[PDB]
């Protein structure tokens, strides 16, 4: 099964999920693990023997799922009888992503400089 | 020529090609042709003394 | 302006129904008392009707069963300003072939020469 | 248009429930009084029901124990404009398998060709 | 049947669809699978033989349909006498598409540099 | 004659059309067919022998009509008694169109580079 | 009579006109007819000889009239308490016109490049 | 009498004018007739000869007037008891004008390129 | 040429390469080839004195 579990996402969310939100969290954790496992092919091997690295992976996954699940219904406001509330604004275009700094926690990073190299085949 | 201009219309040009840019190479090749042949400079490179 | 639109009895505009309007006249009864009531000769015209009376102490009265199959309906009613005759409280209207009484004197609105108009109530019970 | 939306008795839209509707019929009692009540044959249609704002003096009246187990329920009720038949006071409706009376005459809204519709009230008590 | 199914779209949506929405989801899943298949002609051969690659196709099809069926009825707000809601400013009248970040997960990628090559017929 | 039918447009709309909307959908499908046939002279013949191409034309016609019958006589909002709704601020959709990214599925592509060639008649 | 008829306009319009809107539709169809006939003098010969050219003419007329009769009263909103609507803020349909992309269908294409040629009268 | 009629304007308007609007239309159509007859001195002669040209003059006069009579009171909104309406915003300070495309239908046109020619009196 | 094109449409061009950017290296290599060989300068540089 997945390294992180719906108890991790539940603990960072500070709400009990409903019976279908449990299924959503499990399908999203399966994506989050599979995204890390492509970028770091040894992920499960490192996680088996370095507990500090495993402790990062367990909440790099849970943060990535929580950013998506946190308001998955897309409400801004509701009213019920005489009770009503309104939320802060949030991005409607939500998708599962790992941040540049979260890749740096996993120990892999881009370089913002790269060189285009001109070439011509030498004669013979 | 007086024109309607309702788009914000304007005039433009593509520039002329400068024929001197080829004459710079015709001079260089006349100096090479003279040098390989060994003729007096005025037979080919007649832009000379 | 909505106050001047309406058309004519043979062909009204969109919001207006054709009506025959019977303005008030006074008659003596058998003992010499004077009674108001509708004239015998009606005027062909057009009128704007809108629902009324939905307050909780009156919405209960809409249908009854105490002595007969009684019901009560209430509408505000307005003629276009080209109709110069005034319907005093004894008057009646034929609308949709039903006969509707005017109910109380007309309300007068007079804020300025372009806003000014009369509005009636009609009732049937 | 929320007017004329509803669909058909076999397949309603979301806001609409299927109903059997029993229009007005007139009958004589034993003594020749002319009574009104629901027809024995009802049309099948769809209808939009919304809770009427029963408040204050009428809210306490929702349930009673002075002579029996008694309640009132009040809903405004509306039919799609393809339904050309008109219900009248003492017509009846079967909604949700329960039987509901139309209460008072329909209310006619007529402001212009696009807006124009009839709305009913129904009760069960 | 398609690779993903309406249970996958349901599991990521976290709502039970009506039968009309199941008919929509079945048409959209067929469209999304066919859209991937035209770009990757071996897609079904890979998905029959690699179960980790299969899982990418399953979730990419389910995500591509989900963002299109989510609030497809187009309400911003809906109200009655005592309950109401208002939604975030989601994109109206949207389109079925697979994103660059989904193509690169499927191993399809396109360069951001291309060369215009001037050519001239050599004489003879 | 149409390959797609009002059942396809219904299946993508999820809503069920009234007898007026059925007449509209039949006439606009007979226009979308005709637009594709005039651009693709082979269309009916190839759709009778290639079964994946047949599926692609049907879903492209059904898309082209759906985005034009969806919210025709476009209301922004309505109320009825105490019920109220409001829609997202959509495009005022008023024209039947096939998108460039749909022409590419039929196999026709707009090259966005073309050249103007100077010419002068050679003397005699 | 015109090639198209009010039965065509009332089929692309999802609504049925009054006898007062029928005379408007006939008057506008007679105006659309003359625009196409002035641009293509062959119009009636083509429309009587070719049934697919006839089909394109019939709904180019019907859609050209539909652009005007759609909401021709000019309302944005109406109410009487128990019902109300509000429409999209469309641009005013000021005059009858045929689109550039409709003229392409009748084959009367127009170049967006032209030339100004300087002239001087040559001596005797 | 005037070439177009208040019945022509009424047919394009789809409302019955009141007796004050009939007088207004009868003044405006005579103003449109003068405005065309000044630009095309042969107008009535050509209209007596050619019935297609007559039909264009009739519909240009009627539609040039209709731009003015339509909402000539200048309302944006009115209310009356329960009822209330509001209009799509439209041009203030309208006056009788014939459009460049209406002149092109009448067969006359303004070119957008003109020459200023330097001149000097030659000596003697 | 006259264009309907607008909404930011415009004409622009890549510059020519100046061929004398190579010719002033060909002159420098003729000075080296004269220096290495010890020929009279006018055998290679036919514009020289």
């Amino acid at each position: 099964a997945t390294l992180a579990t719906h108890e991790d996402v539940t603990a960072f969310w500070a709400r009990t999920p409903t019976a279908e939100e449990i299924v959503l969290i499990n399908r999203r954790l399966a994506q989050a693990e599979r995204m890390l496992l492509r970028a770091i092919p040894e992920l499960l091997i490192k996680a088996s023997s370095d507990p500090v690295f495993r402790a990062e992976v367990i909440d790099i996954e849970a943060e990535a799922v929580l950013r998506l699940v946190r308001n998955h219904e897309g409400y801004l406001s509701e009213t019920d009888g005489n009770y009503t509330y309104m939320l802060q604004a949030q991005d409607p275009n939500r998708k599962l992503e790992i941040l540049p700094e979260e890749w740096e926690v996993l120990g892999i990073v881009r370089s913002g400089l790269g060189i285009l190299v001109p070439t011509v085949v030498l004669p013979s | 020529l007086a024109f309607e201009g309702g788009e914000g219309a304007h005039a433009e040009q593509f520039s002329a090609a400068e024929l001197r840019n080829f004459v710079d190479a015709l001079d260089a090749l006349d100096r090479k042709a003279a040098s390989y042949s060994g003729l007096p400079p005025q037979y080919l490179s007649s832009s000379s003394d | 302006s909505l106050l001047d639109r309406g058309g004519t009895y043979g062909s009204p505009e969109d919001g207006f129904d054709p009506v025959t309007v019977y303005p008030e006249v006074t008659r003596k009864d058998r003992l010499g008392n004077t009674l108001v009531g509708p004239s015998l000769t009606g005027i062909e015209t057009v009128a704007r009707f809108q629902v009324q009376g939905q307050s909780g102490t009156s919405a209960r009265r809409a249908e009854m069963d105490d002595i007969g199959d009684m019901t009560e309906q209430v509408y505000t009613m307005r003629l276009p300003r080209s109709f110069t005759t005034e319907l005093k409280s004894g008057s009646e209207v034929v609308w949709r072939g039903e006969r509707w009484g005017v109910y109380g004197e007309p309300r007068r609105y007079k804020g300025s020469r372009r806003i000014a108009h009369l509005e009636y109530t009609v009732r049937r019970f």
